[PDB]
């Protein structure tokens, strides 16, 4: 409080944390004091000092059940800690722990920004199983689908609507203008920092999603028509597909001499399932056609 | 079955051959005794050597006896069996015979089985019960051990090794060349294996950047 | 040994700084070139100090760091081909050294 | 196993100076965080020996923090390993550990390390290596060769 | 099938809800398959009548049980299991 | 269209679809995402590839397809099954 502290005041309190843990019985005073050195070491700019002291934070469990919403209200401070130094799967539990204070506050402003901060981070999360059910867990809010950007956001989630990226840039660059609510748009888009890497993460998502659905929908395709149908440039697809091959999880194929490129099976090594599919699948359905067309013969021969 | 059975399934002892600190005496000779004759058997053929029966390692307790044995178990090739000498002795004054029955029939039941016997106590069990103070008991299980030491086949590929610092309840007929031939006694420390082992133990602890360890060599 | 951090820390040692000179400059430049695996830096500061480079008769360790790095470089450059590949696909994807840094890949 | 009672306070008699703090380090803190020891790479503190007087540092004043912690507090009075079919000793060592490591940070507690009814003789006739091989297979399945997942040994005796 | 089928369907459903009747033949010289199985559900129609309990068909099949051919396969004696390669599949082909 | 042409052009698509030459890729990839057909289109020449589909009846009461394919196939595999019998005449022996 003298000079609003510094690193050397923080250097006092960091050795004055490890002593003051285990002497007496305490649950809450260390939490509502434990906020202080974490908002110090976020301003010490290191963020691995923040993760060292986060390794000091996480070792205290049973932090729910503090009576009269006392640390549920501290959850705004714990997310204020874990805002920057949390990656895009840390933001999932982060932005679902954001809901606990507006859970009973009903709050048509801070629960409204709880709605927007719980809607605007699913795309930020990578392509994983947790995306695949978090899109169904954002399914279940009541006034979030009143926001048409939730309709746009669920519209991005199943083949993403083969579109122009800048139209979605319109629809989601309106959100920094939108309302008094601006901080989810700050955290995702209105940042000249990690949020600009979230802009480029949305770039990653749109070209990566063109890969995700079109790598199913490829038989033969030209190079530059792809490159301009990826909502981006032609020669820039050199780097913009070298990243998608250090993605290294799609086996692919390209030709630069003729442009005919292709994402497909490893070049028909096993010819069997053509025979198996046709004969077994369809023609055993056809030998079932005997078994159930005599049944439908009995259907029509009810009245015949 | 052998202590569970035949290098009890999943257990690497997780002591690296590289984790051993410069034992160019120990590693080379133990390699020649056990790790080599499984591989280059035709050189033993081509020179007609009749390879050695079993190394007798000893020395100070903690210069890498059990470490080296468990490290050969870590980097084994054949059917190793980990055996502690008296973890399963069952007051049969002469269960060492049933041990060697397991050895025989399980080394030819498996691939040749390499069996190290740790904590050599298998002569002196706890229900010594005869006339004088286990003179003829310890002596009878020693001479019994000798009886199932002289006639394996010279060709039953079982590597037998002993490691304690106590050859006093052990018969000095076990030191006749032909049975426990290889004499190796380990150095206590020495110089430059302080360098080697001071380097190797720091493979995981994270070394605060100038706190050096040549001073301690 | 492939521990370049300790090469840095032990040219930073006190007796290395007691008997410093030019062969330690060769060791430090080759050390940083191995620390960052820059093959151009490696070959460059290799050729710069040839009179001190003879005193290691094992240039095979050096050209094997070249070679044994170039293995996994052509591994990450034999899987990178099927995304958007360029001029020859078999000659000059290899970091465009001059045009003919190979007879190495083809030699392998 | 689970006849094991507890104390109605941490201070059932008194004298908790090193007791609370050092027993707290030897049990509870690396079970909360193994990565601190994984800056070094070693298992958790291999366990003190509560020796001293028979009854202020032997069986009483042993369950102070145990009352507070309540994780895997079993009893081993170490007479149950000296068996009938004498190789059931090591089998019941397996039955001790392979039943213990469920409550995952385990409390290996052993009052009266060498306990059977009566007194003990010396290094002559049969007051012998029962204890040594039994105790080395104990130490075998305690640490050294075989253990798993932040199990805390606690030895507590002065009788043997 | 006939019209009384739905009446004994009405009474067979009150004993078991998912009941199933069996159309048989007394002399199957068939392809062949053995006797039939239905399923009685209510789909009523596109017509708007009171409830139509029209007989839907269950695909019928046959299982097996230990010790139930002991004398019968002994009497036939014409049992030929392992000959697939000349006849047992050309019968299926023809069929 | 009377198949055996399944890998085909694009101008009939851009003519019957009342769409242009350019907007057939949106067409085919969105129509695959709908779920009435599942064939991965040869996109390099705008060449169609198709799968399972939903019918709207054949020749006016299905005369022609039924006869000339179904009964033609009937006598095909029936008579060549008789030929299987003819060469397999006494291999049952």
């Amino acid at each position: 409080k003298e000079q609003n502290g510094d690193v050397k005041e923080a250097a006092s309190i960091l050795q004055e944390l490890q002593v003051e843990t285990y002497g007496s019985m305490e649950k809450k005073e260390r939490v509502e004091f434990i906020l202080e050195q974490m908002r110090l070491c976020l301003a010490v700019k290191d963020y691995i000092r923040t993760q060292i002291i986060s390794k000091k934070i996480n070792t205290k469990f049973f932090q729910e059940e503090n009576t009269e919403k006392l640390k549920l209200k501290y959850y705004n401070l714990m997310i204020q800690l874990d805002q920057h130094e949390g990656s895009y799967l840390s933001i999932c539990k982060h932005y679902r722990a954001i809901y606990d204070t507006p859970c009973i506050q009903a709050e048509s402003e801070k629960w409204q920004q709880a709605l927007k901060s719980v809607v605007l981070y699913v795309i930020l999360a990578p392509f994983d199983n947790e995306q695949s059910d978090l899109v169904h867990r954002i399914s279940g809010d009541k006034k979030l689908e009143e926001i048409p950007k939730y309709k746009d956001l669920l519209k991005l989630f199943t083949t993403m609507e083969l579109m122009r990226w800048s139209t979605l840039v319109e629809d989601y660059g309106m959100e920094l203008r939108k309302g008094s609510l601006e901080s989810p748009a700050t955290d995702v888009f209105g940042s000249t920092e990690e949020g600009e890497k979230r802009w480029k993460d949305l770039k990653n998502r749109v070209v990566e999603h063109n890969i995700r659905i079109m790598a199913k929908y490829y038989t033969r395709i030209t190079m530059k028509r792809m490159a301009q149908l990826l909502d981006l440039s032609v020669d820039e697809s050199e780097a913009f597909l070298s990243n998608l091959v250090v993605n290294k999880t799609i086996f692919a194929k390209v030709d630069r001499l003729a442009g005919i490129i292709n994402f497909q099976r490893p070049k028909d090594p096993n010819n069997l399932l053509n025979d198996w599919s046709q004969k077994l699948n369809s023609l055993m359905s056809l030998v079932n056609k005997t078994t159930h067309l005599i049944a439908k013969e009995e259907m029509i021969h009810n009245l015949q | 079955d052998s202590s569970i059975m035949m290098l009890t399934s999943d257990q690497k002892p997780d002591v690296m051959y590289a984790d051993i600190g410069g034992m160019d005496i120990q590693k080379q000779e133990v390699r020649e005794a056990v790790e080599l004759p499984l591989t280059h058997f035709e050189l033993y053929k081509q020179i007609g050597i009749d390879p050695p029966r079993g190394v007798l390692m000893y020395g100070p307790p903690g210069c890498g006896k059990t470490m080296l044995a468990k490290a050969v178990a870590h980097h084994t090739t054949a059917a190793f069996i980990r055996v502690v000498g008296s973890e399963f002795v069952q007051k049969y004054l002469g269960e060492g015979p049933r041990m060697v029955r397991d050895v025989f029939r399980l080394a030819k039941e498996n691939a040749p089985a390499i069996i190290f016997i740790d904590e050599i106590d298998a002569i002196a069990t706890k229900r010594f019960d005869a006339q004088t103070g286990a003179d003829r008991e310890v002596q009878r299980i020693l001479l019994e051990l000798l009886n199932q030491m002289d006639g394996f086949d010279q060709n039953v590929n079982v590597k037998v090794i002993m490691a304690t610092n106590r050859a006093d309840t052990l018969d000095p007929a076990l030191l006749r060349p032909g049975r426990l031939d290889r004499k190796i006694e380990f150095p206590l420390p020495d110089r430059r294996q302080k360098r080697l082992i001071f380097s190797t133990i720091t493979s995981k602890m994270n070394l605060s950047e100038e706190v050096d360890l040549e001073d301690y060599v | 040994l492939n521990t370049p951090e300790d090469v840095q820390a032990l040219v930073s040692g006190k007796l290395a700084l007691r008997y410093a000179g030019r062969q330690t400059e060769a060791l430090k430049c080759v050390a940083q070139a191995s620390k960052n695996r820059s093959l151009a830096d490696f070959e460059k500061a290799l050729t710069d100090y040839r009179a001190e480079l003879r005193d290691d008769p094992i240039i095979s360790t050096h050209l094997a760091k070249l070679y044994d790095n170039l293995l996994e470089q052509n591994l990450i450059r034999v899987i990178e081909p099927f995304s958007r590949v360029q001029i020859e696909h078999i000659s000059s994807l290899i970091k465009l050294s001059k045009a003919d840094v190979e007879r190495k890949l083809s030699q392998m | 196993s689970h006849e094991d009672p507890g104390n109605v306070s941490y201070s059932e008699i008194g004298g908790l100076s090193e007791q609370i703090r050092e027993l707290r380090e030897v049990i509870e803190l690396p079970l909360t965080n193994p990565e601190l020891f994984q800056r070094v790479g070693i298992i958790p503190p291999k366990g003190c020996l509560l020796y001293g007087p028979p009854g202020t540092g032997k069986t009483l004043l042993a369950r102070a923090v145990a009352s507070q912690l309540d994780c895997n507090f079993l009893k081993v009075v170490s007479s149950s390993i000296v068996d009938k079919y004498i190789g059931e000793s090591a089998r019941l060592i397996r039955e001790m550990f392979n039943y213990a490591r469920d409550h995952q940070p385990c409390i290996i507690f052993m009052d009266e390390i060498d306990a059977i009814g009566g007194r003990r003789f010396s290094e002559g006739t049969s007051a012998d290596r029962e204890i040594q091989r039994t105790l080395m297979e104990l130490l075998n399945q305690m640490d050294g060769f075989d253990t798993l997942h932040r199990v805390k040994m606690i030895m507590a005796t002065n009788r043997p | 099938l006939h019209k009384n089928d739905i009446a004994i369907n009405e009474l067979m459903k009150r004993y078991c809800p998912n009941s199933v009747l069996v159309i048989i033949d007394v002399k199957p010289k068939d392809l062949g398959l053995p006797t039939e199985a239905y399923i009685s559900v209510e789909e009523v129609h596109d017509d708007g009548t009171p409830t139509s309990k029209t007989f839907e068909h269950v695909t019928s099949e046959i299982g097996a049980e230990e010790a139930e051919e002991v004398g019968v396969e002994h009497l036939l004696r014409d049992i030929k299991d392992t000959t697939v390669g000349t006849l047992s599949q050309r019968i299926t082909n023809q069929v | 269209r009377p198949a055996n042409h399944r890998q085909l052009t694009f101008e009939e698509i851009a003519k019957s679809a009342k769409i242009t030459v350019n907007e057939v890729e949106l067409l085919v990839m969105k129509a695959l995402s709908v779920g009435l057909v599942k064939g991965s289109i040869d996109e390099v020449d705008k060449r169609v590839h198709m799968t399972w589909v939903q019918p709207r009846v054949l020749d006016l009461q299905q005369i022609k397809g039924m006869k000339d394919r179904l009964e033609f196939w009937c006598t095909d595999v029936k008579s060549m099954e008789m030929l299987v019998e003819h060469q397999a005449h006494d291999i049952l022996t």
